[PDB]
């Protein structure tokens, strides 16, 4: 237990991906169980390269059903991308591995039957792994990804990444839909980042052959009263999606675009919930929308209470030439 | 010399620490402490035979992720839980919990285990949990789940009326020699 | 020579489609120079019954010209919809020979030669010829000069969205006719909404990305027809601004935003023509900014805060002034 | 006796009804009135023999378009008329009035009318014509114009200066008996 300086500590304090919040806490330990984690850190060691994860999911990429254990290799891949180092995220995601693109790709073949029941050797080859729970625990993943500081900036960068996401929305289980949308509602606000999430739909509007941008988004919102905790998500990143921006002018394109799709009386049936989260978000949502009407009405015409207040400032004016007049006959 | 090293893992605000201290001192503590990661020492006899069993609290919050794991080496047995009045804790043991106990230190035995059995009838907790369309998680369903999973068997517990508290970290030290 | 008149004038007269304006400018003739009117009425005759078009019309529909006086039969077709008497509409119109119906099947066969270029087509590149294909818009705009012909090319599904697909025609005097046209029915109530529906279904089978967009392409980049130009730059403001809801509004001013709308009128405000201009100048005071009504909205808030600043500041001012004048 | 009937058509505002009174009674008028139907008749001798001039006047806006083929029955000649500085009145000669008077009354031999050329000089139509990117019709356009519309010749003419006026119904009359 040798007592250098512990900045051997500084090592594996970074290298944990902590916020600079849990550094302030954590950094102001006793010096024991200081130097206790510091060979913990060393003790501990990881039990595959990402290489090796690598490697077989893109095996996965070409009867068949040799891939039936395939969902734990996803799994145990979630696990290593979330708990281990920070290294072995960027190993992953490096030119050498490219992990990103890889992962990717296998997502794209899950889903491409339920992007289209709405390249066929496949087609096929998808209907059986899109039951699985793989679609699913993929999006977890970049879920894993995005946390991570630098490989948030490689996902943005990536033109087909966001927009693959975007199709996920399809995906039949509630949860799912759920994670995709807090997802996609996160890479919106950031800077430059709110124009990816619409080209994401945009390329969502034709692939999935409907009409109008989104109205799919409105159907899964709308019919489906089972899911709380989805609605929940869903409706604050419609909110996101409209309030957000720098424009006001496209602010209130995007309201109309949403209440052409029948949000407005949609909302009024759903503000009857009291689910606290849906109540508050619902009631978010209501408090920000614009009526250009209400704002033409009260600049209706005149401002004649300009000469209201001129009425006002000459009388100061002349109550103070009475007063200066008082200092005289003092 | 021998011990018995025992993990205690769960989602955030599920009770674990509440467990380990109204098991080890039989006072119940109300104030919430979000816990980095701790350790505790109880010298337990089996068989006549004293082993110092190995208690170790860690973090449930998902920023803690990464440095939870320093934990995890040569653990004899895992306390896997939930809250029966919380169902969101009760599917992170099958997508976030059991999966990540299982990378790090596969072919290892751990226990099954919910907490706070006394809020399952508390009218304030029903109505709270009611109101987003859930119910409190019954005790046919949380076994329906534990052997799908392969874990070692479910117990129960609450830790503000101790109660079947014994009972569960016996079934661990139970799980731990074989 | 009655000496009882009244009667037959008026029953010869309504029967000339004339406006409440025009039609008792003229009940006050001399009895004499009424008569005249009554008595060349009926000395003037019918050339050709509606149901001899319909049927050389409707066999034009199926290498060289039977089609070869479809020019003209077409030409003077428009010209005895617009200038017999008003009853000789209603019959063409009517459900027995369904007139409207046969005429738009026509328009559709001569316009699939220009709506492919950006089954067996056979005749239809050379019917395709600007004379034969244009006329029948003159026969619309003609139908929709009678009220009861006007709602009937209205509730016609296919009928108006039909014009706007002649929007592809080459010929700049097509163009303005069809915008022309488009622009009236805008206006009447509720045919807002039947424009729309038009320009959506122009999207689809266009195969374009945004409503009407082949539209600003057309506008844009020809200068050598002003009076194009003047009837384009109208059916715009119109179908932007002549809605009711102001929240529609913005919305369709922002969509033609961003088809680059404003971005050209900079450059176009430049011309020198009078029409134009005008027309211009009107759309450029129309427009939105909801950024800049939010900001004169506050400042009407922080002046009731002043004007209440202001009768606060009067109020202690001269309190405290009459208190000063007390202790004199 | 005999006598020849005779229309002018044309657009509203072309100057038909100036044609017919600054040949009449060589008086120009000053008031603008939207014509509804006038008759004048006047004598004219050909060859010693007492002709009776009928002059039938017609309305040019769209209103009056299903009353006006009431003066159409028994034409001799016809007179389709624009105005020279006026290329929209010029172009509906073609879209409406040629076909008009074909339709109504066919095999009747009709002239090209030109009207308004003292204005083909005048200082403020330069501009407000330019002003459109438009022309003035030249005398080559029109008359390649009556050649194809199968019209008999083209005249024209200014009722305020009376050039070439009396011209306009002499060669008209010619027409008249073929
Ligand atoms: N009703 C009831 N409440 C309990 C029980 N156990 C713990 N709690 C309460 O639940 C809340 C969280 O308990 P705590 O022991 O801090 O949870 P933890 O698993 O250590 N959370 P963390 O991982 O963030 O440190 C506390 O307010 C505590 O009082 C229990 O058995 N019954
Ligand atoms: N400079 C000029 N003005 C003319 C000439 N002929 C007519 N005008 C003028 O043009 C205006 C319309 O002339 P008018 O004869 O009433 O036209 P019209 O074709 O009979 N119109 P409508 O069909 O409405 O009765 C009048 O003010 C008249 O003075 C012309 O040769 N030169
Ligand atoms: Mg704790
Ligand atoms: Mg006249």
């Amino acid at each position: 237990a040798a007592g250098e300086l512990e900045e051997r500590f500084n090592r594996a304090l970074n290298c944990m991906n902590l916020p600079p919040d849990k550094v302030q806490l954590l950094s102001q330990y006793d010096n024991e169980k200081k130097w206790e984690l510091i060979c913990d850190q060393e003790r501990f060691q990881v039990k595959n390269p990402p290489a090796a994860y690598i490697q077989k999911l893109k095996s996965y990429v070409d009867f068949k059903r040799r891939v039936q254990e395939s969902t734990q290799v996803l799994r145990e891949l979630e696990t290593s991308l979330r708990t281990n180092h920070i290294g072995w995220v960027q190993e992953f995601l490096n030119e050498e591995n490219r992990g990103l693109d890889v992962l990717l790709e296998y997502l794209a073949f899950a889903q491409c039957s339920v992007t289209y029941d709405m390249s066929r050797k496949a087609l096929r080859n998808s209907r059986i792994v899109s039951q699985k729970d793989d679609v699913h625990v993929c999006i977890m993943c970049l879920r894993a990804i995005m946390n991570y500081q630098s490989g948030f900036s490689l996902v943005m960068n990536h033109p087909a990444c966001v927009n693959e996401i975007a199709l996920s929305l399809n995906n039949k289980n509630p949860r799912t839909k759920a994670l995709v949308l807090e997802l996609l509602a996160a890479v919106c606000l950031v800077r430059g980042g709110h124009d990816i999430i619409l080209a994401a739909f945009d390329n969502f509007k034709e692939v999935c052959g409907e009409q109008h941008r989104f109205e799919k988004l409105m159907e899964y919102f709308r019919n489906e009263d089972s899911n709380i905790d989805f609605m929940v998500a869903c409706m604050q990143f419609i909110n996101i999606v409209v309030h957000s921006v720098e424009n006001m002018n496209f602010r209130v394109f995007l309201q109309y675009e949403f209440t052409h799709l029948g949000l407005d009386l949609y909302l009024e049936r759903l503000r009857l919930t009291e689910s606290d989260k849906l109540q508050v978000q619902i009631q978010a949502y209501l408090d920000n929308i614009f009526d250009v009407g209400a704002l033409l009405e009260d600049t209706e015409t005149k401002n004649a209470v300009l000469e209201h207040m001129e009425e006002l400032q000459e009388q100061v004016a002349l109550l103070t030439e009475r007063l200066r007049d008082a200092e005289n006959e003092s | 010399m021998q011990t018995i090293k025992c993990v205690v893992v769960g989602d955030g605000a599920v009770g674990k620490t509440c467990l380990l201290i109204s098991y080890t001192t039989n006072k119940f503590p109300s104030e919430y402490v979000p816990t980095v990661f701790d350790n505790y020492a109880v010298t337990v006899m089996i068989g006549g035979e004293p082993y110092t069993l190995g208690l170790f609290d860690t973090a449930g919050q998902e920023d803690y992720d990464r440095l939870r794991p320093l934990s995890y080496p040569q653990t004899d047995v895992f306390l896997v839980c939930f809250s029966v009045v919380s169902p969101s804790s009760f599917e992170n043991v099958k997508e976030k919990w059991v999966p990540e106990i299982t990378h790090h230190c596969p072919k290892t035995p751990f226990l099954l285990v919910g907490t706070q059995i006394d809020l399952r009838d508390d009218p304030s907790t029903i109505e709270k949990l009611a109101k987003n369309k859930q119910k409190p998680i019954t005790p046919e369903t949380a076994e329906k789940l534990a052997r799908d999973l392969k874990a070692v068997k479910y117990v129960e517990c609450s830790a503000l009326t101790q109660r079947g508290l014994k009972n569960v970290f016996d079934e661990a030290i139970l799980a731990a020699l074989e």
